[PDB]
């Protein structure tokens, strides 16, 4: 996915 | 044994003549997507992702018809399956931004995607047809305290109570339409042919009617804050009012991704996600 | 000329990019340059910069209708569609390319590219049926009495006696024609404007291209499009597939086949395109 939400 | 092989009788029908074989599946959360060179074709994989693939469709074909300035995947058939059309084009690297006419030029086109984004959503087959919940961000501050907590230190868990915190704080907007993981992978570009040219944007899985200072903190992480900054400036919203929103939902995106991680059972995004808190 | 004359607003539209390494496409209110992403179309007079707000609303209807491929996307933004005038119209561009006219020589391949204009032309049909889009759609009354008219006026001139009385028999048939406003008519689907895939498997329809003539108005001009290039056989088969192999329609498509070519002269006289007016002039000297 990651850190933006994935 | 295979997905291709198994979704063969399908993928003869949508991709006549096209080796199956020859294709390409990522592996969603909810959707095996089976990628051709123009189209991908979106499989159910539970009985809960197939019941909602009809409400899909009608959401990708409001986002297809909007004026964003730019592609998104079109529906291009659906029957259970969707089919997209792909947006052509990649991503840009950060690197490319050091560059001022390119990053002029880039901010620029955001501007025009954002804006879009937010005129569309004081329309009525969008906000009709578009998931608009009540209060995401403290479901999403019950959900963190019960599922992740428990994983981490009393530090981490006093620094994420003070995140959750500043979520009851938020204006609960729905604006505009919110992407809702608009990140550099999913904004894709035209290179080679002078500066950058915006192609389109995919990954519409999170859509919703929200507030857009989620999108703008997405662009803020995938870029740095210079960049987010012009934009803000461009745009005319370097308001010190949604500075504050960016900036208190930018600070959940960790927790976002260790939240999912810790469903999906993906241990090295839930090891990422909570690097700051154990 | 038109490169040369647009080179400023060109370069900020698409920094970076040699104007005379584009192509233009000429229309009868509008230059189109063509980019490799997209496409921007150019007034020629004020007149059709007038038009432009209401073209990017067209645009935009199509976008979201149901067609099974893609259609110029507009670029603009919404309010655009409010203004008075507007200097220039950026559209995406359609991927893929003509589809040769032999390759409906494999039954296979025939077979699922008619399937797929079906599938166009049905939604098309659909969208024509939609009171929201009939709305928003160019519906002119007696238009085959006027393009009659027209092409009297502005090509009989240009033509031969023996091209004239041929032009005269085609033209005849059109005022028996009932004036239907059904469907969402493309107007000029030449294989040129329907583009394809065949980077993988059988032919598989990308979009479709040059919107200028949509109207709300009688499917059988589209047929008869298609016919024009493709021929019998294979209209056959897309009237069989799509259940419009009744006598009227086919009847009302002979009658407008007949009249294609005249159709491509009268546009490629009314944009100056030399080329495109000496092949629609073909036999009509």
């Amino acid at each position: 996915k990651a850190x933006r939400a994935a | 044994m295979g997905i291709l092989q198994a979704n063969r009788v399908l993928l003869s029908r949508l991709l006549p003549g096209v080796e199956p074989e020859g294709l390409t599946v990522r592996h969603g959360q909810f959707h095996q997507v089976v990628i051709a060179s123009d189209r991908v074709v979106c499989l159910p994989r539970t009985a809960a992702a197939a019941a909602r693939l009809p409400r899909r469709a009608a959401v990708m074909r409001v986002l297809a018809g909007l004026d964003l300035g730019c592609r998104t995947p079109r529906p291009l058939c659906e029957g259970p399956f969707l089919v997209l059309s792909r947006v052509p084009g990649a991503p840009l690297e950060a690197d490319a931004l050091e560059d001022s006419k390119v990053a002029e030029v880039v901010a620029a086109q955001y501007v025009t995607l954002l804006s879009g984004l937010a005129s569309a959503g004081a329309d009525e087959k969008v906000r009709a047809a578009l998931p608009a919940p009540q209060g995401r961000w403290r479901q999403f501050a019950a959900d963190v305290r019960a599922e992740l907590f428990p994983l981490m230190s009393d530090g981490g868990c006093r620094q994420a109570e003070r995140e959750l915190a500043a979520l009851d704080s938020l204006p609960d907007i729905t604006e505009a339409v919110v992407h809702g993981n608009l990140g550099a992978e999913n904004v894709l570009w035209v290179r080679d042919d002078g500066l950058p040219r915006l192609s389109g944007v995919i990954d519409w899985d999170e859509v919703s009617i929200g507030d857009p200072a989620e999108d703008l903190a997405a662009i803020g992480a995938g870029y740095g804050k210079d960049f987010l900054d012009q934009v803000l400036t461009l745009g005319g919203w370097s308001d010190r009012r949604m500075a504050t929103r960016i900036a208190t939902i930018r600070a959940t995106f960790a927790l976002q991704q260790a939240l999912s991680a810790c469903r999906d059972g993906d241990e090295e995004e839930l090891a990422d996600g909570l690097t700051g808190y154990r």
